[PDB]
């Protein structure tokens, strides 16, 4: 069968604007285990993206953690666009804080 | 445990059809086609988890496989050529490791059959001399005239066949070497007693049986069509 | 040619004892398996050994397996003339129908008959059919006399061949010799070096 | 706390001949080994990774390893072949292998296979079997598997004897880290429901009404939140934990 990802955009530290930070995509709940995952600001592709070993869950659920460096401003908008066969468009999920 | 192939021998031309055939009655689910070649061991051609199966071996090409039940599993050659001739091994087997073996194949590929003729036999009674001097009686066979090399000679006393005693040339020797094609010739010996030959109820018969074209094989020569047959020589016991 | 084996051929006489040898680097090793196959006829299985240090032994045939070493040895004590075969290696890669066979390419064996009582003789014998035609043999000679081929190529001669009359526990070599030309029995072996004491009856 | 040792295998097969095969071990929530397809050594994500083992002895572990990941690929394929047409490709396999540690000496093993997203097969005892709701065909694959004789004693060996030992030694190295105590920061804010983002914690188990899911920070550390679905004025969060020490968030 095909399990839907399920994409959540979150912050490490409190965010505060002007202030690095890290922020993590965290994907889950996809089957088949392909897939690829892309970190933006403002909608263009964010170059040294670090991803976790994948792995799944008691549950053979599959879940993988991308993460960035960034620091967050008033104006500047941040999302993870992820791309998999369970599904037809690329589904990309904003960060809001 | 027993799997059997059948034909035991085959003679075929470059571009025509062989099948060669496999049974087993072990209802293994499990069947393999291997051909042996001198510097080689067995090389896996193709082989089969169970009925509607077949699966590519390490040596695929030129071959294709037919597994049309548990029973049968059938080596196809559609269009053979010379590098084909080789020595076939079907084997089956369970889930376990082991494979048995069937008894083989000897396959010939020629250019053309034309020079294909059988063996003319003959039986040389032993000798008074060597009846007095040994108290054994040496009997002696001799296939000759034929083309290929592929021949069973057999030893028949009284309507069974025997072993003991006999003993018959390894490779079959050429009749003019200088020629390509040449034909061939192979000696054979059976020795018993002086007591057991001078018995004029012992029959006795030196059989060869030839292995040439099917009955499905084209001739268009003078010669009668050099078929798969027997040529057999007898003899009686005397004192 | 992930297994090999050493030697290629050997000749002994019968009585000795031989040890073969098989050495191989397929992965990983399950089993390994001695197979003899007659001159001719198929693959009669011998003995198998499984564990990463092995012995095993089917009568005179004795087998060792070490994993380690990747090396199993064939023995075989006290040699028959039936041994004349060619020993065969196969080692398969799993416990189960899901592996493969790798097979070594054999090494010939040819085991030379003890002749204890020869009697170098050549007799001449008629056909049943056709009196007219004859064959010489010669036979009941040592393994000490080779047989060489005809000179005149009209002629024709066979190589030497050992039959065992198993009843009476007796063997004996024998060589035919035919042909159509001036060829007569006692002219018959002359290519050949034939013992001095060889019989010509009368 | 009595933790969980878990070797997590997944295999894809896109087609006859195209492969890959990734793995990763866990100790509890802490990622103990990667071992890509890419990689033909198994290796350490943590100093102590290698647990109370000598240098001989994991080299020995790491070969049985290496020879089986390349005979596993091999029959899976050979499974396939047997079973087709009822099989067909993509084909998605997962492990997961290991032993939970109990108080004294006291360990249970397992070793569970999934096909396609399902658990259809654990090792369990001397063989392999199939679970409830296994489809009825994967007999025949039990039936080869269990033929294979040399793989039920290793696999006993590994599942019995060597992962609790292995599990013992390494939570002996791993104390440091294991019993680390690290504290949570934790920012409020509202969307068109009140939310309280707690952050950083660790162990897991923390006192934080509408929870969410233990998400997971890249320096090993957990994420929650907690929502609260006008009346602000009378409301703020409070957050219990290990690392705090009778101080509350
Ligand atoms: C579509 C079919 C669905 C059926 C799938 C369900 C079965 C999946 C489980 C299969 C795993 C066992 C497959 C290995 C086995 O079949 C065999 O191929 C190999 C080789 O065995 C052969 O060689 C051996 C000597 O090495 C013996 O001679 C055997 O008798 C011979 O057959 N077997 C092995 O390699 C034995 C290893 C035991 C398996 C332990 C599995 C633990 C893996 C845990 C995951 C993991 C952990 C840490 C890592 F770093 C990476 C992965
Ligand atoms: C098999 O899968 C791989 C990757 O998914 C692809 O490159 C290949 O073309 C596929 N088909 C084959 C090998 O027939
Ligand atoms: C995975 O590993 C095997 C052996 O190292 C290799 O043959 C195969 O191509 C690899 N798969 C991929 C997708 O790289
Ligand atoms: C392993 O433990 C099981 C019990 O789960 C037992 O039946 C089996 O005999 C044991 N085997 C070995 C080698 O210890």
């Amino acid at each position: 069968i095909q399990k839907t990802p399920q994409i959540q955009v979150y912050s490490r530290h409190p965010p505060e604007n002007g202030k690095p930070n890290i922020l993590n995509c965290y994907v889950t709940q996809f089957h088949p285990p392909h897939i690829e995952i892309q970190m933006l600001k403002n909608g263009k592709k964010i170059p040294k993206v670090e991803m976790s070993d994948m792995s799944f869950s008691k549950d053979w659920s599959f879940y993988i953690l991308a993460h960035t460096e960034f620091t967050p401003t008033e104006t500047d908008t941040y999302a993870c666009r992820v791309k998999h066969a369970s599904m037809a468009e690329p589904k990309t999920v904003y960060w809001d804080r | 445990a027993a799997v059997t192939q059948s034909p035991r021998n085959k003679v075929a031309v470059t571009g025509g059809k062989v099948t060669l055939s496999c049974n087993q009655t072990n209802n293994h689910n499990n069947m393999y086609w291997y051909r042996q070649d001198t510097g080689h061991g067995l090389r896996l051609i193709h082989y089969s988890y169970g009925a509607g199966s077949t699966e590519k071996g390490d040596i695929p090409d030129g071959y294709k496989a037919s597994r049309p039940s548990q029973e049968n599993f059938s080596l196809i050659l559609e269009l053979a050529t010379p590098s084909q001739t080789s020595v076939y091994f079907c084997a089956s087997g369970d889930e376990g490791y082991t494979q048995y073996f069937g008894p083989g194949t000897r396959l010939l590929v020629l250019e053309d059959l034309r020079n294909v003729t059988p063996p003319k036999v003959s039986l040389f009674e032993p000798s008074k001399a060597e009846i007095s001097h040994t108290q054994k009686a040496t009997l002696v066979c001799l296939a000759t005239g034929f083309y290929p090399d592929h021949v069973e000679l057999s030893w028949w006393v009284n309507g069974k066949e025997v072993h003991s005693g006999v003993c018959t040339d390894p490779q079959p020797l050429k009749e003019q070497p200088a020629l390509n094609d040449s034909r061939y010739s192979l000696s054979s010996r059976l020795r018993v007693s002086a007591t057991f030959w001078q018995n004029p109820r012992n029959h006795f018969r030196c059989q060869v049986q030839f292995y040439g074209l099917s009955e499905n094989d084209e001739w268009t020569q003078d010669r009668a069509k050099p078929v798969t047959q027997i040529v057999s020589a007898e003899a009686w016991g005397r004192a | 040619t992930q297994v090999e084996q050493s030697p290629q051929s050997l000749v002994v006489r019968q009585g000795e004892n031989c040890v073969l040898q098989c050495n191989y680097s397929v992965t990983p090793d399950n089993h390994l398996r001695w197979f003899k196959q007659d001159t001719g006829k198929g693959l009669v299985s011998l003995t198998v050994l499984v564990d990463q240090k092995d012995k095993t032994s089917n009568g005179r045939y004795s087998a060792t397996l070490d994993k380690d070493a990747k090396h199993s040895t064939l023995h075989i004590t006290a040699t028959l003339l039936d041994d004349t075969a060619t020993y065969i290696c196969v080692v398969g890669d799993r416990g189960s129908a899901l592996g493969r066979l790798h097979f070594g390419a054999g090494t010939q064996l040819i085991v030379i008959p003890d002749i204890q009582n020869p009697d170098p003789a050549v007799y001449q014998l008629r056909d049943s059919k056709s009196s007219d035609k004859s064959v010489c043999l010669f036979t009941d000679f040592d393994s000490q006399t080779n047989v060489s081929q005809s000179k005149d190529s009209d002629v024709y001669i066979t190589d030497k061949c050992v039959l065992d009359m198993r009843s009476m526990d007796f063997k004996s070599n024998s060589a035919v010799a035919w042909s159509n030309k001036d060829f007569a029995c006692a002219n018959a072996f002359n290519n050949s070096i034939i013992p001095e004491d060889t019989f010509f009856p009368s | 706390k009595n933790y969980t040792f878990r070797c997590l295998q997944m295999s894809s097969f896109a087609n006859r001949s195209w492969s890959r095969t990734d793995s990763v071990v866990w100790l509890g929530d802490l990622q103990t080994h990667r071992w890509s397809n890419d990689s033909a050594t198994i290796s350490f994500t943590k100093p102590w990774s290698q647990g109370k083992l000598s240098n001989q002895q994991w080299e020995k572990l790491q070969h049985m390893f290496q020879v089986y990941r390349v005979s596993f690929t091999r029959d899976i394929q050979e499974l396939v072949k047997m079973m087709s047409p009822k099989e067909d490709y993509p084909i998605e396999i997962q492990l997961s292998a290991g032993c939970e540690m109990y108080p004294g000496n006291a360990s249970e093993s397992f070793l569970h296979v999934a096909f396609q997203g399902k658990y259809v097969v654990r090792f369990w005892g001397t063989s392999w079997q199939t679970v409830p709701g296994a489809p009825s065909w994967l007999d025949l694959p039990i039936k080869v598997l269990n033929a294979d004789q040399g793989t039920s004693a290793t696999v006993q060996m590994l599942l019995n004897d060597t992962c609790p030992l292995f599990v013992r030694g390494l939570l002996e190295a791993g104390k440091s880290d294991l019993e680390k105590q690290e504290k949570p920061v934790a920012w409020l804010s509202s969307v068109p429901q009140l939310v309280c983002h707690v952050s950083g914690f660790y162990p897991k188990p923390v006192w934080v009404t509408h929870r969410g899911d233990f998400l997971p920070n890249a320096d090993e550390t957990w994420y929650l939140q907690a929502t609260l679905d006008g009346e602000e004025a009378g409301l703020a969060c409070r957050v219990k934990h290990s690392s705090l020490g009778g101080q509350d968030i």
